RNA sequence: GUGGGAGAGGGUGGUGGAAUUCCCGGAGUAGCGGUGAAAUGCGCAGAUACCGGGAGGAACGCCGAUGGCGAAGGCAGCCACCUGGUCCACCCGUGACGCUGAGGCGCGAAAGCGUGGGGAGCAAACCGGAUUAGAUACCCGGGUAGUCCACGCCCUAAACGAUGCGCGCUAGGUCUCUGGGUCUCCUGGGGGCCGAAGCUAACGCGUUAAGCGCGCCGCCUGGGGAGUACGGCCGCAAGGC
């Protein structure tokens, strides 16, 4: 799945500053990572519906955080979206 | 009557290969003993059941037995 | 014409009948009896007295074959499931051991509407 | 690569040529699928609780290994294809939960 | 975020034993089965019972609980892989990013439909045997669809805690599941049972509120007519809204 190696790689990649863990950018990054993992898990296993509900909730949370970022600072929002390739 | 854990050492509940101690937790038949006679907690019993099934599939513990004197 | 001198005895008891099969130490049968082998025809076959008479008749046929030492296997439940073993004990056959080997599934097949 | 425990129960009546052959075939299967062998315990002749393949006994093997995950099932299949191997149970390694501590 | 944890949560593939049925063989006679009694039925072409071997399908005994998981439907052999939800400790990061939610979209037991597989046991319809004033039923013997799998529909239910979601406040006692702790105990988070205040028409509810408050959604306005008619939408149809 997602081990601490890949997780820490992404976190240190998307940190606003050294030591930051829960920035909106990092939250959306880890969210999108698990999103892509699940959506590739749902390319196969079309009959896995509960994991699909989990994917729905993850999409919802990522979209809420992106809406918040767009409301607060649009430029960092554009940077994040272009960096992750969403929307 | 004595419960199994009361007369036993500091043994591994996750070792499916030790038939000597896993045999203590089976009944006269191949049935797994309830918690009344094993003296185990819920978690301990839940682990013991899976280890017993593992040992059964490896031909170490009997799936079922025959009752005597009936 | 066999002179077996030792063997097993299987008691299959139900709520409609009880039957006894006397066999040799490696599984092949020698004689047998039931509530219908003896006079009883209907539900009378399921009574403990019919089980006693069936066990005794099978035991005497085993005597004709020359049976002395007998191991007992029991499968099923019904009236006279025990009376068969009591008569088999007092029949003149030295009972080696009694065993209940009633086959019970691990929840494999769906029963009839009567059994649910 | 995760840690696994491979239990192998095979025919007991083998002599030394056959037994060494089957064991080296298991070794080649472990090599071909990337199974680093951490330790090995060979119990051998043991009295089974129920007959397996018409035989009341069996020969036992236990390998603690570290190998990639997505190859474990294919390795298990290739280990099962052998005729003399009657039982294959690959188990993910775990810590010794104790009782009556 | 970090670090731990429990679990029939879901999907995929593999795999184990018990039992039923069937087939091969051995040995073995005269019945078995079934019921309140019986009869149909099966058996001399050798049944039932017993032993060994083989095939196939379906379901997972003991563990098992008054237990656990899930949003609900619902989810129990074992193994591996893929994956969801959740809880606790640390007090680390962001800094109101929240709650609810018409519509929409997705899920949705069983039965039912379509195409193709599969088929042991069970079994609507049906075929017989009984019972009875009659038996179109209950009881017995057979037996098809179906039950099972793949894919696509169907969107119903006592889909029940007959109790929408979220948050805060308001005695405790007792049993329990799972974490943490300086571990007669305390502290979280779930599952029950008594019971303060209070509520209720009463039964009863009572920190798992049916109490005290707030936000938002759904629904109700006498019974029959009737979940019927017409209209629309959806559906292959049954039919549903
Ligand atoms: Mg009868
Ligand atoms: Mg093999
Ligand atoms: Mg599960
Ligand atoms: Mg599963
Ligand atoms: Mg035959
Ligand atoms: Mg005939
Ligand atoms: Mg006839
Ligand atoms: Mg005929
Ligand atoms: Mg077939
Ligand atoms: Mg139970
Ligand atoms: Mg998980
Ligand atoms: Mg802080
Ligand atoms: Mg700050
Ligand atoms: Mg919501
Ligand atoms: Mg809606
Ligand atoms: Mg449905
Ligand atoms: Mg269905
Ligand atoms: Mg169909
Ligand atoms: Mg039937
Ligand atoms: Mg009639
Ligand atoms: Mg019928
Ligand atoms: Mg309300
Ligand atoms: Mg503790
Ligand atoms: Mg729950
Ligand atoms: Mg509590
Ligand atoms: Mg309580
Ligand atoms: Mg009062
Ligand atoms: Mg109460
Ligand atoms: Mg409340
Ligand atoms: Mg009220
Ligand atoms: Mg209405
Ligand atoms: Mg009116
Ligand atoms: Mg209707
Ligand atoms: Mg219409
Ligand atoms: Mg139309
Ligand atoms: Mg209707």
């Amino acid at each position: 799945p997602i081990t601490k190696e890949e997780k820490q790689k992404v976190i240190q990649e998307f940190a606003r500053f050294p030591g930051d863990t829960g920035s909106t950018e990092v939250q959306v990054a880890l969210l999108t990572l698990r999103i892509n993992r699940l959506s590739e898990h749902l390319k196969v296993h079309k009959k896995d519906h509960h994991s699909h509900r989990g994917l729905l909730m993850m999409v919802g949370q990522r979209r809420r955080l992106l809406r918040y970022l767009q409301r607060e600072d649009p430029e960092r929002y554009r940077a994040l979206i272009e960096k992750l390739g969403i929307r | 009557k004595a419960k199994v854990k009361a007369t036993l050492g500091e043994f591994d509940l996750r070792d499916y290969r030790n038939v000597e101690v896993l045999k203590r937790f089976l009944s006269e038949t191949g049935k797994i003993l309830p918690r009344r006679r094993t003296g185990l907690s819920a978690k301990e019993q839940r682990i013991l059941a899976k280890t017993i099934k593992r040992a059964r599939i490896l031909g170490l513990l009997p799936f079922t037995e025959k009752l005597v004197r009936k | 014409k066999r002179q077996v001198a030792s063997g097993r005895a299987y008691i299959h008891a139900s709520y409609n009948n009880t039957i006894v099969t006397i066999t040799d130490p490696d599984g092949n049968p020698i004689t047998w009896s039931s509530g219908g082998v003896i006079g009883y025809k209907g539900s009378r076959k399921g009574t403990p007295y019919a089980a006693q008479l069936a066990a005794l008749d099978a035991a005497k046929k085993a005597m004709a074959y020359g049976m002395q030492s007998v191991d007992v296997i029991v499968r099923g439940t019904g009236a006279g499931r025990e009376q068969a073993i009591r008569a088999l004990q007092a029949s003149g056959l030295q009972v080696k051991s009694i065993v209940d080997d009633t086959p019970v599934p691990h929840n494999g097949c769906r029963p009839k509407k009567k059994f649910r | 690569m995760r840690r696994y425990e491979v239990n192998i129960v095979l025919n007991p009546n083998l002599d030394q040529s056959q037994l060494a052959l089957e064991k080296e075939i298991i070794q080649r299967a472990l090599e071909n699928y990337g199974a680093r062998v951490e330790k090995v315990e060979e119990l051998g002749l043991r009295r089974l609780a129920y007959p397996i393949a018409k035989d009341p006994q069996g020969y036992f093997l236990w390998y603690q290994v570290e190998m990639p995950e997505d190859r474990v099932n294919d390795l298990a299949r290739e280990l099962r294809i052998r005729d003399n191997v009657r039982r294959v149970m690959v188990v993910k390694s775990q810590e010794p939960f104790l009782a009556n501590a």
